[PDB]
């Protein structure tokens, strides 16, 4: 279930959802594992907060266990799209993909929390077909990594070849250690 | 009200209005032109998208609800007029010290204005959703401003020569009041 | 100058009528206002005289005569409202124009919204702007223009109103004083339809009444006094990060006003909340405020510098601004002075004197007659 | 949960859905596999919308991993019988039938995001019964194929035997690589 | 099914359901095995009941038989993060993840009734894969262990070698038996 | 309603108030007085959880959101009525029982109730959610009910000298009959 909430405006009282409340603060989450819906859901709310405030950077929470590539690479496109700077907060975990999303947030802008971890792993996807067919599937793979592996290196800094070896097997940094790799700016302590 | 657009569907389809001790009054060298700003608040906001929106169909929509159909089909032809360009800005704020030198002529003050000044002056007024208006602003803010005091206060009591110069590296206007 | 002047400032007259109206005037007036040392000559000044009073508005002899007052117009101003100084750069410059002759040939004065929150000097400064250019204040309180059917009354009367006294409020206001400044107190409680009333006032300097006299807007001042967006700063975020609810003033503002009323507006000016440090001024307004009064009843008041720092504290609201001094002052001066004017020492003799202990951290209020 | 976002207007405050909200603003989201009952909704929003404004130009935001090709037909038909441009952006993955419908954009208003991927391949689909019934169905399933292969043809521009040529094998193009083929007039990268 | 609740206000009745009733008054409930999507719905509660009274002290009723850790870090960061002191009641049980959250409460208003039992016991995630993996996904869940051992000593004020031992198996504390550990400050009874 | 207290900025901001039909009205020597129960119900009423939370904050949080604070900051001042204590509740049954004893003074008609008695009053005469309103009747009906249906017709139709004691048993009050 989900509480409702007063909000006290100028027309008068009006009732909201949590979520819906929090949206008008720019506030938006991200939770469980990465899906086209959710993802879509999450691209809308992006958008209608530019419309509503370009200068106001946007804030989004995420504590997700990772899911699909694909879905979580049109929440990065619009996040570098829109003007607004989408700050992002790592509640309680986030994955590669959780991890990629939480890294391409404006610089300056980028926060874990104290007890928040942290997982990156190569794409691991199985394709089962004809040889042929995996040759060009197989292609893809390696591309989406090595793009992947680019643009972590490019919001990190760091070179593409270390990024190249952390990435080939799963590696979990605790919310000082992502800061100095360069994923998160600082830990957020009584804003 | 609504009830205007029914009194012109006779104004422009046949030309004559009648009072109502029943003179009737021609139209048919009157010029009728006609000025609304509907759907310029669909103008001013932005489409909730990746890709921007021009709203001047949506005003033309707005236009088609206000007026009834038959009031529109009497009309010769609706211009939906454009945003000012950076272009014709240029031209615009020529016009307005033209303006100004006519009001300073009386007082017996010449202004000349350098051509990076007036560069500078379109830059800092422009607003395409704001139109020229805003021009006339940054100009009486920055050269009516100080002229007045000046002719108020000083240094233009009797009349004299002014020149407006761009300084690069402030990036800020310069005068000479220059009295007599 | 007649015939150009006439035409400018002089309204519901034709032109062959107007320039023989000013030119009699001008002979009649030079002819028999001197006794003795009387010129012969009608100069230019003559005539821009005579439009003047015609037309109840200054001449444009100001570089002279008044150049003193508007030249101490804003310092004047700043003693008697502290802080705020955009809004009174905004209406002195406003008026410096059009007196100096850069003034709109077909608009207001100017055309000032200023938007803030409580007890910040949004409806303070207008009232002593007519004090200080010694001008008829038009005061208007657009509570009372909520609906649509009131807003016919700024331009006429109630439909069938047979009986007479039928002319807009707002027009004959105008009318009777064309140098005036205009106050549209709580502008955004007015309907929408008020806006549009403005557009010709702000845009083309006259509002036409139903019967057709045209009212000129030109040389007033039109101040609006909003509280639209005190909500949404004032309005606490809620996450982990603070969020600069800067911008969320103007936002609301643009909402309420349509882009073609706010692209007319000369400059709208934002009121920020009143500083410690001009808090420390206030409470010395207030004061002098009291000694006024009290020299009526022939009562004297020192304050020392002290009791004055101690009253700023337990007044400074930043909510509130300057109206909660004024709470304080009444309860911690003007109730011990009334029992003893009453009855006591204060009936007569005055020389009080107010001072505190820090220990105590109590005002003491000492009275010798 | 979808979030609901409250809509100011100068007559009074309205609270939309917000997907509702984005429709207002002749947005479509195509998302999640194609069915026939999906793109009924589809179908309809793009009527409601020629409808609202039939000058004024939609949008379709793609993000889906292809489905059924017969009901994708009922959007393309939508497509071009309506006057508005129906505008095509990518998001994420766009597969068969995805691609489709987004090359069938007006020209000039396709577009793809940078870190999209667009799949092309040919239909799928079998028959089990009696040889004469498999015959029948297979002579379908191959003029249906043709039938895309001329449209794409059309749209991209290139010969019926270079789409049939590439669509015989999977074939995955990136952002970029789309532009050369023409599915896309060209990449957003705007700010 | 949610029983609704009428609250009188000036302007007239609002209806609530039981649930947003009790959060106007700072009551959250926290309920369940704890989930990232339980855990964003309790962090959005108190975020929402920050801004209206910081100085106010919120009340999270725990009563959850355990979850996984990675959800209530979320939950204990953001309680740490809000100036609001986090008042946490023991109703029924509270396991490792429940006691965590409950020992995490501010000091002196962390209450137990007189009949809860409060289990504590160290993690048991586990992982398969190659012995590469194990050993990094086996490292990390000690690691995490660290942490949980060492911020549950701090709360509690015991020693971290108190704290390992007694952890080292599922240890059922009752609820005075938790005073004298630390877990909370005394038994809530009627004053 | 919201207007009307747009109505009143200009009144207590400007101290004189213009009608539509065209007329000046100028009160500053009227004060203003307004009474609202908006904070009576949060401090009255108790949390809704196992702790009582604090409410000496509530009431004025309740003000400043029902109020604007434009509104607020014109008034002088806000001043809370709070509950009556037991010690002020003796002096207000002790006002409508001499109130009563004046009225019966001037009729002849003397009563001499018990200290004791006043107590008992209070409790039922004065309710935390009424405040004071029943206490009407419990006086009228109590004291001069009883006695006043005697005056007219009774066993004593005149002279007074009645009394008034508790009763622990039947919780009623005596009435002496002395003519
Ligand atoms: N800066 C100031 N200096 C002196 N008096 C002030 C100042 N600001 C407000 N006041 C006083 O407060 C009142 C003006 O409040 P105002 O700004 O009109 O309120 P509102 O914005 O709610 O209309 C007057 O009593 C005025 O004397």
């Amino acid at each position: 279930l989900v509480p409702m909430v007063i909000e006290q405006t100028s027309r008068g009282e009006r009732s909201f959802d949590i979520y819906s409340r929090l949206l008008k603060e720019r506030v938006i989450f991200l939770t469980g594992q990465v899906e086209d819906h959710m993802a879509n859901l999450i691209v809308a709310q992006m958008l209608f907060l530019e419309a509503e405030n370009p200068e106001k950077d946007i804030y989004l929470y995420i504590n997700s266990p990772g899911g699909v590539i694909t879905a979580g690479m049109s929440i990065y496109d619009t996040m570098q799209f829109i003007k607004p700077d989408v700050s992002t907060i790592c509640m309680g975990q986030a994955a590669s993909m959780g991890a990629f999303l939480l890294t391409a947030g404006a610089k300056g802008k980028r926060f874990c929390l104290p007890n928040s971890r942290v997982m990156i792993h190569q794409p691991l996807g199985g394709y089962q077909g004809q040889a042929t067919d995996i040759e060009i599937h197989a292609r893809e793979i390696l591309k989406v990594k090595g793009r992947m592996n680019e643009l972590m290196a490019l919001h990190t800094g760091q070179s593409l070849e270390q990024i190249e070896r952390d990435t080939e097997r799963d590696r979990f940094l605790s919310a000082p250690e992502a800061v100095e790799y360069g994923l998160v700016d600082s830990i957020l302590t009584h804003r | 009200h609504p009830d205007v657009f029914n009194i012109l569907l006779q104004v422009m389809d046949n030309g004559t209005l009648t009072d109502n001790n029943g003179r009737k009054a021609d139209f048919r060298n009157v010029v009728l032109v006609m000025t609304t700003n509907a759907g310029v608040r669909e103008t001013e906001r932005k489409s909730i998208g990746l890709i921007h929106q021009d709203n001047s169909t949506d005003a033309m929509e707005e236009i088609k609800k206000i007026f009834t159909p038959e009031f529109r089909n009497r009309l010769d032809n609706i211009i939906w007029f454009d945003h000012l360009s950076t272009d014709v800005i240029h031209q615009v704020v020529d016009k307005f010290i033209v303006e100004l030198q006519v009001q300073l002529d009386q007082k017996g003050v010449s202004l000349e204005v350098s051509q990076e000044a007036r560069n500078w002056l379109a830059e800092k007024g422009y607003d395409r959703a704001m139109g020229a208006r805003p021009m006339a602003r940054v100009i009486q803010d920055n050269l009516k401003k100080p002229l007045a005091n000046e002719l108020l206060f000083g240094s233009l009591v009797d009349g004299g020569q002014v020149t407006v110069a761009l300084d690069k590296e402030k990036n800020e206007l310069t005068y000479g009041f220059q009295s007599a | 100058a007649a015939v150009e002047l006439a035409v400018k400032y002089i309204n519901d007259r034709h032109l062959p009528d107007k320039a023989i109206d000013v030119i009699d005037e001008a002979g009649a007036r030079a002819r028999l206002m001197p006794v003795s040392k009387r010129k012969k000559t009608v100069n230019v000044a003559d005539i821009e005289s005579v439009v003047a009073r015609i037309a109840r508005i200054p001449e444009k002899s100001v570089s002279q005569s008044d150049r003193d007052t508007l030249k101490n117009l804003g310092d004047r101003l700043k003693m008697l409202v502290f802080g705020q100084d955009k809004a009174i750069e905004a209406l002195t410059e406003a008026i410096k124009m059009a007196r100096a002759g850069l003034g709109h040939e077909h608009k207001p004065v100017g055309s000032f919204l200023f938007a803030g929150p409580t007890g910040v000097g949004k409806t303070e400064v207008t009232v002593q702007l007519s004090k200080a250019l010694g001008i008829e204040l038009l005061r208007f309180d657009m509570s009372e223009y909520m609906e649509r059917h009131t807003v016919s009354r700024l331009i006429g009367a109630p439909p069938g109103y047979v009986g007479f006294d039928q002319g807009g409020l707002l027009t004959d206001a105008v009318i009777k004083h064309p140098h005036a400044v205009l106050l549209l107190d709580e502008i955004e409680k007015a309907h929408p339809d008020v806006f549009n009333i403005l557009l010709q006032v702000m845009d083309n300097g006259t509002l036409t009444d139903n019967n057709g006299r045209k009212a000129d807007f030109r040389n007033v001042v039109l101040v609006m006094t909003t509280n639209a967006g005190v909500r949404e700063t004032e309005r606490k975020s809620i996450g982990l990060i603070h969020q600069d609810n800067s911008t969320d003033a103007m936002e609301e503002i643009k909402k309420i006003f349509t882009p073609e009323f706010r692209n007319r507006l000369d400059n709208i000016i934002w009121f920020d909340h009143l500083s410690t440090d001009v808090i420390h001024q206030v409470v010395d307004k207030f004061i002098v405020e009291l000694q006024v009064q009290l020299d009526q009843k022939g009562v004297s008041l020192e304050v020392s510098q002290e009791a004055r720092n101690w009253l700023a504290e337990k007044g400074y609201d930043r909510a509130m601004g300057a109206r909660p001094m004024a709470r304080v002052i009444q309860d911690n001066l003007k109730k011990p002075l009334a029992n003893e004017l009453l009855f006591g020492s204060l009936v007569d003799g005055g020389q009080v004197t107010v001072a505190l202990d820090k220990e105590k951290n109590e005002l003491t209020y000492g009275f010798q007659s």
